[PDB]
């Protein structure tokens, strides 16, 4: 919520969640970890420095 | 995306300032109202300002000086310009400007409006390249990659310059908000080599999901269209200023 | 304009009747009469004071 993806505080929507064990139990899905200051809602940060 | 280009004519720009009456107002929700009243609070540009100015020509000694520097980007942007031969197509929205960050581009192709968003290589001077009167190539960036945003719309314009006198004025009003870029705009043709005194009211045009870091712009002046191998550039002027 | 709408069947317009009505939801009571207002391209419906 602070550094990857983050909703605005009079957000107006549905949320939907699942479970992908048998076909997404791969390598290749990254998260951001580390970063100067939190991101503004429905921004993005895709830069690997 | 052809790439390249390189202006060793230039000098230094001038940053005239002007006054600017009470211009600048925009349609600032989407409820419609009939005969009221209202106190708003907002963004707004206040009456009677300093604003500053910019120009483009070809003085007189073998040489043309643009003006396209860096500008900030706080709490929004106020532009106008004064033209005559269709010259300034677009902006570029960012925060470095380079190839370690994303980046934004609105521009004109004289056939379609473009948007994109991706991992731009600037060039030292963005600028479209006409063939006398054929839309030639196009030197704004060699590189673009890693790209998220694309979308265009058709809008064929005339590329054939009707030199002398200034014979439109086009207003813009640039917002960002919860990753949506806000454009309002307005036009109006004149005959006159100022900004007429007046109240005008911009109208929505565009609302785009970007999703990107923007606090700096510059402005792409593709003016250098009307020779032929050697390329150089008509007269415009354009103002900016700020919201509070 | 409506661009995603739920699964309901339309009926007939039934004029000078108090009635009960749903436009694209927006729903009410009262009395449906021919109308001579004008309304800009993409407004949907009007309110008074
Ligand atoms: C990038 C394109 C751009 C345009 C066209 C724009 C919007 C815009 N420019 C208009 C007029 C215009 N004014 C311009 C000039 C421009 N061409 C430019 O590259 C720029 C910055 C302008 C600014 C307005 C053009 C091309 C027209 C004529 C459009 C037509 O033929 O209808 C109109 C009214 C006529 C129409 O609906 O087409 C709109 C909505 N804002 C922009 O930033
Ligand atoms: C921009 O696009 C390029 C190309 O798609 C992306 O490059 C890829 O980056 C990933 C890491 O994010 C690389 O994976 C790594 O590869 C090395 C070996 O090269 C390996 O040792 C690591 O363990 C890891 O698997 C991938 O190879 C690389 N591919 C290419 C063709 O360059 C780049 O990440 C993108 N940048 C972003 C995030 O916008
Ligand atoms: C900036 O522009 C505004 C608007 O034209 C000028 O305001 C006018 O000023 C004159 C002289 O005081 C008044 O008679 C008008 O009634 C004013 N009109 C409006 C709408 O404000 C203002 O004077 C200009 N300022 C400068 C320094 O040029
Ligand atoms: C506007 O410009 C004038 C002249 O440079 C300056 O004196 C004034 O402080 C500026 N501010 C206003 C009133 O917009
Ligand atoms: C990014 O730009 C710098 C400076 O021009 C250059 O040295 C580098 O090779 C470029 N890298 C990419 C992503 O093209
Ligand atoms: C402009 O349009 C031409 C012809 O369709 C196309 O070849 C070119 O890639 C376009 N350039 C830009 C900058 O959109």
């Amino acid at each position: 919520a602070d550094y990857n993806y983050k909703l605005p505080s009079e957000f107006v929507g549905c949320i939907l969640a699942w479970n992908t064990r048998t076909i997404d139990s791969k390598r290749g899905f990254y998260y951001r970890l580390f970063r100067h200051g939190n991101i503004r809602p429905y921004e993005r940060d895709t830069s690997n420095v | 995306q052809d790439g390249c280009a390189t202006l060793s004519t230039k000098l230094t720009p001038t940053q005239l300032q002007v006054n600017s009456t009470r211009r600048g107002f925009y349609y600032f929700d989407d409820i419609y109202r009939s005969s009221l009243r209202v106190l708003v609070p907002g963004y707004f540009l206040p009456f009677g300002t300093n604003i500053t100015r910019y120009q483009a020509q070809v003085i007189n000694w073998t040489a043309i000086f643009f003006d396209n520097p860096v500008i900030p980007f706080n709490d929004g942007v106020y532009f106008a310009a004064l033209e005559h031969s269709n010259v300034v197509r677009g902006w570029i929205f960012g925060t470095t400007l380079d190839n370690t960050t994303q980046s934004a581009i609105v521009v004109n192709n004289a056939t379609h409006i473009l948007i994109s968003v991706c991992y731009f290589n600037v060039c030292k001077e963005p600028m479209f390249a006409v063939s006398n009167f054929k839309p030639y190539k196009s030197w704004v960036y060699d590189r673009a990659n890693n790209c998220t945003f694309n979308r265009a719309y058709p809008l064929n314009i005339s590329t054939t310059p009707e030199p002398g006198k200034f014979k439109a004025l086009r207003e813009q009003v640039f917002r960002y908000q919860d990753g949506f870029l806000y454009i309002y705009h307005s036009y109006e043709s004149i005959n006159s080599d100022t900004l007429p005194p007046g109240f005008s009211v911009l109208k929505p045009m565009l609302k785009l999901p970007l999703g990107l870091n923007i606090t700096r712009f510059r402005v792409v002046m593709a003016m250098h269209s009307l020779t032929t191998s050697n390329f150089n550039t008509h007269s415009v002027n354009y103002f900016v200023g700020h919201l509070k | 304009p409506a661009t995603v709408c739920g699964p309901k069947q339309s009926t007939d317009l039934v004029k000078n009747k108090c009635v009960n009505f749903n436009f694209n939801g927006l729903t009410g009571t009262g009395v449906l009469t021919d109308s001579n207002k004008k309304f800009q391209p993409f407004q949907q419906f009007g309110r008074d004071s």
